[PDB]
């Protein structure tokens, strides 16, 4: 099975950075890399799929990056409402394993 | 035919798809001895249609199949079997040895180019009625790359598109000419288009077309259309929003016609379309993300019309059943006044996404253009993952 | 032949039955790759005969045996083999897709009639020259359907007849005239025949007669005879008390023309019958309730007198052993002043009566016309179930 | 064709080797039914090209394989079976029986011999055009022998080069002329060599030359060159330093023409060579011991300079995988102004190096001529010792 490893599990920034965060697996998954984003009382929502293409609706200011085993959601400008837990999961081979989930804190 | 050919038809009404032919090689491959093969085409003869596609040089059963995921080996042919036999181990003929082929007839006999070697030493062998005639070294030393589809032939002149360079970068794609198995002509890519992958090509009206693979940049697809007689082409995109490459961004209102429409990154599958104005039909996969189900949907003007969208469909195979590279082929030699314009679609089996099996396979499925409206099956290649354990 | 057809001869005197080919594909299906048939027939070109019969994608042995019961599935070809050869991976060629089909050769070349799809959006399409030519959608959307057996051409026309409706109604029967491939005419069931389903035919004297199945309400057997040339004809019934169809009431004493005898209901089982007046010899199974036996019968007049009873039989295989499908062929082109007729006999195995196995198959056993009175053996299938296990 | 052949073009410009055929044998052999075979040989038709080879009657994985070790056994036939296909029980023709063989086309039809018996009671039958027409007995009782790949025929006339009497001393080699199957001549061994074994022979300009086997005392190679036309013949050897049978002495700078260059006893394989001066090529064995690898090398006059060196390599098959024989052939019925030159190499596996299975059988690997100097792949059969356990 391949393990989705995020580290850290605790992320803050200020309105209007930028903050980046660290998803990892086992072995070389391609850039098969979803993002889901959960924000608190709701269900998660696809942010990214292959690492890098946006889902209908999800703006210009999630970007997409990565490769092998090791991949990053960047956010821009971090608007108030960013603040939820971020998942990432492989989606190369099944089962599709998710790494943990890292809060963002808006500092 | 003892004159080589014309193309002197054009498209018949594409108003549904018929079936034409599906082998269930998979299916089969439990219990008799099939040949693990991946890249299938289909291509006619003016005395048989046949499936092609290249071997791994194992069965699906025997203990050699594990790890036939690899792309590249010495051990891969480009074979042929009767239409919607099994490659069998002993009702497949081998055409020429490699790992990247195209295959065309011309009217007299056919041609067939095997691409073979190292990355940085591969070579080309043209053969042309069964003998070798013509061989082509790299000019780029990385992955020298053809078709994996048929060519098509016009007055004993049949354009081949290669690449050799990397399907991340520019690469130095090169448009062949050859006649009777010699280098008539060459040329480099000349249009619109960023990088050119593994086209599927057809003929109509003195014309071959040929729909391919963006793996640079590009969800929407790069079309090259070669003037047979002119030894001359362009290349440009397909304008419609409706995306066929996948993976996929969702699709525009508005796409874009000279550049590659933009979301996915150095990825892509090869992928077919017919071009003929009100009678265009684009075939794409299901899914958004991964090759499951195939779809044909007729998107009048297509490659013109930056705003078009599809105005009828038929669901080749579902989405929760698995698709694969398609490439589209024709009986040129077929009564008629018109050209029965057909596709297939490879279903491809085991890894990496049904892990459980060490190997991956395929099966092919196949339409042809029906005038009437004909009801719609979808088409499983059917094995279960779960017998071969 | 360079030249079409023509029905010149009548049928030859059928005094006795000798054994024409058998396939022991069941017992061979044990250890070889034979691939599970079902519906079997045997047409000749003008230079072979051969067995075909509807395959379902998987060999006896194989684990996707499992099931073939099932009657329509998108894994079915029309596969033809030679002539007591099993249907094997390796022998059998591929005549088109679909789960019901009926093919014939026109002394030029052949058609072949394929019919897919789902239920309510199930389509036939024509094969002639091994290159689709016509396709036709439903009717009715239910079940469209086709022959399973030797269609017959008369001067380059062959008559087909489908139906797509209920099997428990009222259902669409059609007649078509194809030539080459096209449509040429088609008719509406015209006659006395409540339904008609599946039927087999022969051809003499410029007519070419047809013996069906009532699957609705009759334990008698709708008969169709049609005019190649005026593209024309009538239905009726067997008068015959002698009862061919199965399952089965007990045998009147006067049976009736022009209605369907009356005692079981839909239910039938498909099968033949040569109509030639005091040369009329009907086939039927020797079980009232299942398939079981094959007899032939002389009834002289059968067709006309609705109080004929044998005057002479011939059993093809014993009650004790099991039969199936029947319908008849001709060797069309076979020197000579009259047409030896023929005939094949399904024999089926697996379930649902012999359930121990998770499959269904079958073989052919096939007789034609002997002039001289000669002895009789009777035909098994011949597997022990048991070895399988 | 319907007129012989005769030998009217030199040989092309070898630059470089591209890939011909090569079948995958005995990856293909733990799970199709292939027959296991040693002694290959390629030779064509005007109408195909065939491999060939000795079976040894039993199949790589059935029980009667353990032992295919031994040479000779009254189960070896001569088959064939097309161009990179297994060598399997289903696609493979038997040419003729017995443990040598030497097989070429006239032009009109194909002659095949085949040696059999005991030892000291051995005999050669002639075959021609899938008759016997000429036997031979031994005239000198001890393991008579011929070519082990295509012999090569001028106008009618085939010769054989043939060889009784033991492989340790001075044997009896004996030249043979045939047409149409009969003894037209034969000569005694003339020339230079020692000792005359297993050749390999080309044709060009109406002279057909063989590299052949010192068993005896040498590791340079017996060369004969025949005049077809005058029925006459020389030996000598090849008198450069690069020496190809094996094992091997390290190479001397200077070799040695017309005498057996000497260091290893009693051993040799079969090997070919193009000898046309400038455009000469070696191949031999990487390993100085053993049968490991093959390369070719461009050595200019190496039948002639006593002191002549590489200008140019191609590995064939790398050190650390598995070679064997190898011979000559050339489609010489091929369109164009020369002779694509091409040569066969036999991939020993099993024992008694790879003694974990009981058996030997081997694969082909193929190669002609290029002109452009085409990059190089090295090609290994391919199997896993460790999945026949
Ligand atoms: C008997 O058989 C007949 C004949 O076979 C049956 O008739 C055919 O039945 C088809 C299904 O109804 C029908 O197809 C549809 O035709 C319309 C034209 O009015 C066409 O637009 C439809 O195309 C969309 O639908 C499929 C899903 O059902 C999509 O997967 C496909 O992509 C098309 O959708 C996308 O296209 C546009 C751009 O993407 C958008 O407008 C649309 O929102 C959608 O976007 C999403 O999907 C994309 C990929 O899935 C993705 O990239 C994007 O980001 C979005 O996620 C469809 O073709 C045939 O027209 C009809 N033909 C005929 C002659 O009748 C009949 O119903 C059967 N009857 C019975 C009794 O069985
Ligand atoms: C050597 O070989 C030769 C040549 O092969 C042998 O000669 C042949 O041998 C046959 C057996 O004797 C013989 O057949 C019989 O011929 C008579 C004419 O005189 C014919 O009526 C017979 O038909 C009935 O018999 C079988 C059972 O044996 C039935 O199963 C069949 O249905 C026929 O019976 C039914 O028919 C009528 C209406 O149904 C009724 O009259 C009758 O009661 C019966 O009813 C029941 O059966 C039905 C189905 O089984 C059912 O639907 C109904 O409800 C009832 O339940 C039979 O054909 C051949 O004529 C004869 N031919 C020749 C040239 O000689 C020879 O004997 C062999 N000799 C040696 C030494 O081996
Ligand atoms: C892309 O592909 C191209 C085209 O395929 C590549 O180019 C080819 O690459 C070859 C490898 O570099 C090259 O071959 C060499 O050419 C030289 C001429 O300048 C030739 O002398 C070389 O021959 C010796 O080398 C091999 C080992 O590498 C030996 O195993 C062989 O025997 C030759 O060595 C022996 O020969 C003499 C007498 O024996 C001695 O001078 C020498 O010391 C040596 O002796 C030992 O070896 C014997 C057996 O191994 C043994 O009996 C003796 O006792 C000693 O132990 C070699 O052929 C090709 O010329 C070249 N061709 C072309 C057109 O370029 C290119 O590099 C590839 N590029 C990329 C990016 O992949
Ligand atoms: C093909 O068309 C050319 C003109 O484009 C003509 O000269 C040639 O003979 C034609 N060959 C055949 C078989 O139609
Ligand atoms: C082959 O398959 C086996 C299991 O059947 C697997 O463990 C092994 O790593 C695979 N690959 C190779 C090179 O053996
Ligand atoms: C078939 O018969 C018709 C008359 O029904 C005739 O015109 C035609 O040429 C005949 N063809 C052959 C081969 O007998
Ligand atoms: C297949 O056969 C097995 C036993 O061999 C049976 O238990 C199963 O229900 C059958 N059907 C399917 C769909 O697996
Ligand atoms: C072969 O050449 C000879 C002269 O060596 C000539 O007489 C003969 O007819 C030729 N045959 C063919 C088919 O070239
Ligand atoms: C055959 O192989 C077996 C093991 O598979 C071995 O023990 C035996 O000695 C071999 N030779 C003969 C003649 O049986
Ligand atoms: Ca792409
Ligand atoms: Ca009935
Ligand atoms: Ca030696």
């Amino acid at each position: 099975d391949i393990v989705m490893t995020q580290s850290p599990k605790f992320m803050s920034t200020s309105v209007g950075d930028r903050v980046t965060i660290t998803c990892k697996a086992s072995q070389d998954v391609s850039t098969a890399v979803v993002w889901y984003q959960q924000k608190p009382g709701q269900s998660p929502k696809l942010l990214i799929y292959w690492a890098s293409t946006r889902h209908i609706g999800v703006p210009d200011r999630f970007a997409g990056s990565g490769s092998g085993t090791d991949y990053t959601l960047t956010i821009s400008s971090v608007q108030a409402e960013d603040l939820a837990l971020y998942y990432c999961q492989q989606h190369y081979s099944p089962p599709w394993t998710f790494g943990g989930g890292t809060k963002l804190e808006i500092k | 035919i003892r004159d080589f050919n014309n193309l002197t038809k054009g498209l018949c009404t594409i108003n549904s798809w018929h079936i034409y032919g599906k082998d269930n090689a998979v299916r089969i491959g439990e219990d008799s001895d099939v040949l693990v093969t991946r890249e299938p085409y289909v291509s006619c003869d003016p005395d048989e249609c046949r499936f092609y596609a290249l071997s791994q040089g194992t069965t699906i059963r025997g203990k050699h199949s594990n790890g036939t995921i690899h792309d590249r080996s010495q051990y891969r042919a480009l074979i042929s079997w009767p239409l919607s036999s099994p490659p069998t181990v002993y009702n497949s003929r081998v055409e020429c040895i490699g790992w990247s082929s195209t295959s065309c007839h011309d009217g007299k006999t056919r041609m067939s180019i095997c691409i073979s070697g190292p990355n940085n030493n591969a070579s080309a062998v043209i053969w042309y009625n069964r003998r070798p005639v013509t061989e082509i070294n790299t000019w780029a030393r990385n992955i020298l790359r053809t078709q994996e589809s048929e060519c098509v032939c016009h007055n004993g002149v049949c354009p081949v598109v290669f690449t050799d360079g990397s399907a991340t970068g520019p690469a130095e794609t090169r448009i062949y000419y050859f006649k009777e198995g010699k280098i008539l002509k060459w040329e480099p890519l000349a249009g619109t288009a960023k990088h050119i992958e593994e086209c599927s090509c057809y003929g109509e009206r003195a014309e071959i077309t040929c729909t391919c693979r963006d793996n640079w940049q590009g969800s929407n697809r790069p079309v090259i259309r070669i003037d047979p007689v002119a030894m001359t082409h362009t290349s440009q995109y397909i304008c419609s929003p409706v995306l066929t490459d996948n993976p996929r961004p969702n699709d525009p209102t508005v796409g874009k016609c000279n550049d590659p429409y933009p979301g996915n990154n150095n990825n892509g599958v090869k992928g077919f379309s017919y071009l003929d104005g009100v009678n265009t039909w684009l075939g794409r996969t299901i899914s958004r993300a991964s090759r499951s189900g195939y779809e044909m949907l007729k998107v009048p003007n297509a490659l013109t019309d930056d705003k078009s969208k599809p105005t009828q469909g038929q669901t080749i195979v579902l989405n929760t059943d698995w698709s694969g590279y398609s490439g589209s082929f024709m009986d040129y030699w077929a009564e008629g006044e018109c050209y029965r314009a057909c596709f297939y679609v490879e279903l491809i089996r085991g890894r990496p996404k049904e892990d459980k099996v060490w190997w991956t396979s395929n099966s092919i499925v196949s339409m042809c253009s029906s005038t009437e409206f004909l009801g719609q099956w979808d088409w499983p290649d059917g094995a279960k993952i779960e017998y071969f354990l």
